């Protein structure tokens, strides 16, 4: 029987879970139990939706993307 | 200190 | 023509460390693309796990702690 286990990524923020299913036959070691947390955190980085500058305006083309300013935020969903 | 975001 | 070395800041989240991206005008052959080398340049900043900790600060180090009675646990890179 497969156990989901929750993981709390020490000293980042926001507070997100990430859950990870796991069994206890399946996982040859605990390396590789490892190496799926790092993996299941990696994919619940949530893929890069929109853009902004510092000020505010969104950048949605590569002419916005190549002007002056070299700092943007990133938002997810 | 400057403050921005989203 | 030269590449620009781009820093992205998620939004939200602590701690603050600047991701860089370097991207080329001339490379770069759509924005969604863009995006999507900037989503893997966060992936690849994500440490690795090398340690978990149970919630009151004991170490798990085998695969026997890991399926004991917890199913929370605190994962630490380097």
């Amino acid at each position: 029987r497969p156990k989901l286990v929750t993981i709390i990524r020490s000293g980042v923020k926001p507070r997100k879970a990430v859950r990870v299913l796991l069994n206890k036959k399946t996982a040859h070691s605990f390396e590789q139990v490892l190496t799926d947390i790092t993996e299941a955190i990696k994919l619940e980085t949530g893929v890069v939706k929109k853009l902004y500058t510092l000020d505010g305006k969104q950048v949605t083309c590569l002419h916005d993307f190549f002007g002056d300013d070299d700092v943007f935020i990133a938002c997810g969903p | 200190p400057e403050s921005s975001e989203g």
